[PDB]
């Protein structure tokens, strides 16, 4: 979802 | 489809010894920004920008497609 | 010229945090957004502007 995650 | 696009048009992009701000033109259907966000993928290429890019570029955006 | 989807995209991914958003119009219209790391030049107009309401105009 998030960037990076 | 457009999921490699990005990295495709940065590889087609240095190949022509073009920077990005070149592709962009005059800045009025593609921002550097947002040519920025599609080769990082940080952005999914939208249809009117991965047309104006394929332009460009010098080929039709077939040659772009996944 | 920025699409509904790429704003929503761009919320969806955490880039477009809180309720407002640093935008660049051209001839009137809704050009670009701006995030906190990225440049822009002298001639770019920007504009502070709340997310839902750029969301209104685009959706349009």
């Amino acid at each position: 979802h998030h960037h990076h995650h | 489809m457009l999921k490699d696009f990005g990295k495709k048009i940065k590889s087609l992009r240095l190949e022509k010894g073009l920077t990005k701000e070149a592709v962009c033109l005059d800045e009025s259907q593609l921002s550097t920004r947002q040519l920025t966000r599609i080769e990082s993928g940080q952005s999914t290429p939208t249809l009117n920008k991965a047309v104006y890019i394929a332009g460009r570029l010098g080929v039709t955006l077939g040659y772009l497609t996944d």
